[PDB]
């Protein structure tokens, strides 16, 4: 019943500076007979369990560096994290406890900020195994890219093709802070056969004009 | 000091 | 201070049940109070609902329909939650979390109920052929999770390995990918191997320019 927003969905920081998300509740959070405000906040990483991080709005909860601090009215709250690491990186959750059913914001994602890097785009027909079987699958890797947000189309014969491909994203890697993508395209054999060229085209901000690779069936 | 583990749920 | 652990990962089929456990250890508590949070793949947090066993309190979320039931063995200091007409849309990692008069402080780390009506089935995987990238393409298994390394976890600078995605088929596909100096081709051999535990599933498959 209590809506939890945040604020914003993405945010990045470059090492060293500080990171201030926000979280607004729908309803005051204030126990106005104990006098506390509860409003909390918790971390999770990639590929691992949430843990806390500030509880009753502006307590660090234990082995909480205090770089990490807590503030805010009873209905709008701010996390901030000063002196930005990589370990910091991942996804920021505020939740309520001032009345059940508990309820969480939906997470504000951390990212460490480095300069704009283009994809490098690769391309990969289906195997004469893969034939075999009567489906195909069509791969576009777009890989160690910056910032996380692309676009991939599909053309076969020079024309758009929707609604038969997935992607895929990475985390981003503590070693270059970029991100890879993968892009599937599924289609039965004989479709397969029955065309030659197959594109895909990448639009990113690190590309000044939309780059694409492609092969001819066969070649 | 008391304990406080849900709304309505505070404990000596 | 506290350590939560929890029972292993579960497979089911629509309509059935679940019972997972959480078991606390290392200080006690007079009071305390077990959640269960869920987090479907790719998204949110989700409270589910939670037990104060000292008192004999519980409180439930309205969404789930009375579909969970959470209990407590106080002698093995155990908490277990039982989720009923399991659906595909229950698929998710589910946590348990303990309360002590801060907020959740302690955490386990996650067990993940898949629900579908597919069976176990072992990867394909299929050579995606060409600095260079070259890859596999690891297709049609089922369930989550499988575990992909480069010439015998020899090769692992330029990898990456993609979060899987589940296919309309009820299937899950994912594809790894490694970059290499392309005048290394040809001089150098690139395999890469493939497990599922739940298939018992162990493939090799050698990538090669065509």
């Amino acid at each position: 019943d209590i809506v939890m927003t945040q604020s914003p969905l993405s945010l990045p920081v470059t090492p060293g500076e500080t990171a201030s998300i926000s979280c607004r509740s729908s309803q005051s959070l204030l126990d106005s007979e104990d006098g506390n405000t509860y409003l909390e906040w918790y971390l999770q990483k990639p590929g691992q369990s949430p843990q806390a991080l500030i509880y009753e709005a502006s307590n660090r909860a234990s082995g909480v560096p205090d770089r990490f601090s807590g503030s805010g009215s009873d209905t709008d709250f701010t996390l901030k994290i000063s002196r930005v690491e990589a370990e910091d990186v991942g996804i920021y959750y505020c939740m309520q406890t001032i009345e059940y059913p508990f309820t969480f914001g939906p997470g504000t994602k951390v990212d460490i900020k480095r300069a704009v890097a283009a994809p490098s785009v690769f391309i990969f027909p289906p195997s004469e195994d893969q034939v075999k079987s009567g489906t195909v699958s069509v791969v576009c890797l777009l890989n160690n890219f910056y910032p996380r947000e692309a676009s991939v189309k599909w053309k076969v014969d020079g024309v758009l093709k929707t609604g038969n491909s997935q992607e895929s994203v990475t985390e981003q890697d503590s070693k270059d802070n970029t991100y890879s993508l993968s892009s599937t395209l599924t289609l039965s054999n004989t479709d397969y056969q029955s065309h030659n060229v197959y594109a895909c085209e990448v639009t990113h901000q690190g590309l000044s004009s939309p780059v694409t690779k492609s092969f001819n069936r066969g070649e | 000091k008391s304990i406080r583990i849900g709304p309505g749920q505070a404990f000596y | 201070q506290v350590q939560l652990v929890q029972s292993g990962a579960e497979v089911k089929k629509p309509g059935a049940s679940v019972k997972l456990s959480c078991k606390a250890s290392g200080n006690t508590f007079s009071i305390y109070g077990i959640s269960w949070v869920r987090q479907a793949p790719g998204q949110g947090l989700e409270w589910m609902g939670g037990i104060i066993p000292p008192a004999g309190l519980t409180n439930y979320v309205q969404r789930f329909q009375g579909r969970v039931t959470i209990t407590a063995d106080t002698s093995t200091t155990t908490v277990y939650m039982e989720l009923s007409s399991l659906t595909s849309e229950d698929t998710a990692v589910y946590y348990c979390a303990i309360r002590i008069g801060r907020g959740f402080d302690y955490w386990g780390q996650g067990v993940l109920v898949t629900v579908s009506s597919a069976s176990t089935k072992g990867p394909s995987v299929f050579p995606l052929a060409p600095t260079a990238a070259l890859g596999c393409l690891v297709k049609d298994y089922f369930p989550e999770p499988v575990t992909v390394s480069w010439n015998s976890g020899s090769l692992t600078s330029g990898v990456h390995t993609f979060p899987a995605v589940l296919q309309s088929s009820g299937l899950y596909s994912l594809s790894s990918v490694v970059t290499v100096p392309s005048s290394s081709l040809g001089t150098q051999t690139y395999v890469c191997n493939v497990n599922h535990k739940p298939s018992n599933t162990k493939v090799d498959k050698r990538v090669e320019i065509k």
